[PDB]
DNA sequence: TGACACGTGCCTGGAGACTAGGGAGTAATCCCCTTGGCGGTTAAAACGCGGGGGACAGCGCGTACGTGCGTTTAAGCGGTGCTAGAGCTGTCTACGACCAATTGAGCGGCCTCGGCACCGG
DNA sequence: CCGGTGCCGAGGCCGCTCAATTGGTCGTAGACAGCTCTAGCACCGCTTAAACGCACGTACGCGCTGTCCCCCGCGTTTTAACCGCCAAGGGGATTACTCCCTAGTCTCCAGGCACGTGTCA
């Protein structure tokens, strides 16, 4: 299966239950995932980069701090 | 303990990377703290969310609340 | 254009300025800086507030939704 | 005080540029509230830029520096 | 006098020129010492973030080289 | 040769350095990259400048003239 | 909403693609996907037209509008 | 005449969108110039990572991250 | 030590508060169709124990690569004054190409049938 | 070793939408001259450029330890996906109840601008 999918209904479901919310519509979990995919590919660009100004093979968790500061956390 | 599956999201991480950067190597602890961004981003997404919910007088939460709460906040949309 | 009138601004600001510190002054191109920003706040609040009671079954502006835009913009 | 020398019609007008097609009698009020906070916040900071240089007098950059801070 | 002063009006004028521009209006200088400033700041800002990330205390010209990139675009 | 004077620009780049973060001193070349890359940008917004200025039947820029070219290019 | 009609906007498409590849298949998704990209390419290089026309104090827009906007975009022509 | 499809009265309202409010008679074949390069360059990507894929099928996805990297 | 902002006078149309008044636009209310929530469940992809490697980051140290101070100075370059030359605009006259109202004519679209590959279980 | 599926390709018929005609005309092309203004010449002052000098801050490269990533057998394992009944609600239409937005009128005043003056860059 696409790994995109592994986001899961009920995973998406439980986040938006500690973010308050009670009945979640079934084009929810589409609209969550696009906007998952856009940060996720905005931090990584950022973090990659930092791997490759330390010229590394392995993306650091520091790479990470600093993607994501300049993401705005 | 992380809302969404670990494993997953873990493979997602690698997938994306490999477009901008082949044949890369993910640190554990780069993954976990990548991923307790990604939720608490999520979380407050959706909290914003259901504030925009229940200002539209609806329990249930819809794409167009998701869409708005993104422009407000000033994120592309 | 400056769309809020030069002296009830200056009066505000020189009157906020009073209970912060004594007796501090403000030179008159700082004043016209800090009211071009503050009109640009507002018309970007007013922008957010717009768009939040169009995003309810009106098109009516409430005070309720500059508070709700205010709290998703992490202000209040 | 200082608030209510804001007119009515200039909050309108600033609605209006705002791209606002109507207006609720309350918002005025809550307005002015609001805008009393921003611009607290925006001086506090340029009085601790002013008193940080040990100076008396507020310059256009100690300003744009509190705004630079405040708007990122 | 004041740092931004240092790129002289014959300095900008001369960028101009390379620019093909034949006549230059008074009011072009003080645009372009703007202009300068925020690019500047930009560059700036990623490179300074580039040399903590090394846990460097000198910039060095490849923290330049990924700032100006990421701005390049 | 740099149309821009090596010793006032790089003052320049250390000033806005230092509100970002103190102490930091600058590698002779990196400064020499940074001042390519910044005569090489402006020189590029001549160029477009220009280009709006002759579409305008005139051969002076002004200022409307380098704020088009800004724009267009989507930096502001 | 598509401003561009659907189905000569899609034998455009077929047409160009017969010259870069014989009898290459396409999807239906795939081409509603390349409308959306286009029309909005096409309305943001109006936009920058009718900036270029403004700053000649006109209010029409002729063919070096067009020329200029995409030069100092950078695409090459 | 399938570049023909692309009417007159159609890239008018294309420019309507725009913000456009008048609308010169040669725009329309300088236009349709501009539409086939971008065209043929999107599509030319394309048709290369379907080649690359080994697929020879032009998947939604695929004209979506070739017009992505066209942007950059 | 001189230039800047503070404080007050004159006034007049620009701008700001009530006072009627029409009403577009709010807010409860019902029924319905939609439509998530929840209960069962079972195969399953995630979690994990652990050997096994081992590629690779983290850390310490030598050194030379180079930045900072700073010191003089001869010298090319910026600042300022002044001038004569060229360029930035309004209202001149005009026209032609750009706008729209009207009418055949044709292609866009809804719904559907028939045939061909095609990655695949 | 054969199969459900997406595809072109066409048709039948309604069906909005073109090109073309004609007319009214808004806006754009030279331009004369008043106006700014600025590119250039000429001094004169001056701050960049540079070469040691010396002192050393530390970045880069290299080697050593670790340690943690990748891999996977593979065992077990809490659970995601699917069906289906149930019940909450989104919402569209209905209808009562406005106060919100206009005009008129009376009043308050923002700013040129000018003069007098205390204070600190």
């Amino acid at each position: 299966r696409d790994n995109i999918q592994g986001i899961t209904k009920p995973a998406i479901r439980r986040l938006a239950r500690r973010g308050g919310v009670k009945r979640i519509s079934g084009l929810i979990y589409e609209e969550t995932r696009g906007v998952l995919k856009v940060f996720l590919e905005n931090v990584i660009r950022d973090a990659v980069t930092y791997t490759e100004h330390a010229k590394r093979k392995t993306v650091t968790a520091m790479d990470v701090v600093y993607a994501l500061k300049r993401q705005g956390r | 303990e992380l809302l969404i599956r670990k494993l997953p999201f873990q493979r997602l991480v690698r997938e994306i990377a490999q477009d901008f950067k082949t044949d890369l190597r993910f640190q554990s602890s780069a993954v976990m703290a990548l991923q307790e961004a990604c939720e608490a981003y999520l979380v407050g997404l959706f909290e914003d969310t259901n504030l925009c919910a229940i200002h539209a007088k609806r329990v249930t939460i819809m794409p167009k609340d998701i869409q708005l709460a993104r422009r407000i906040r000033g994120e592309r949309a």
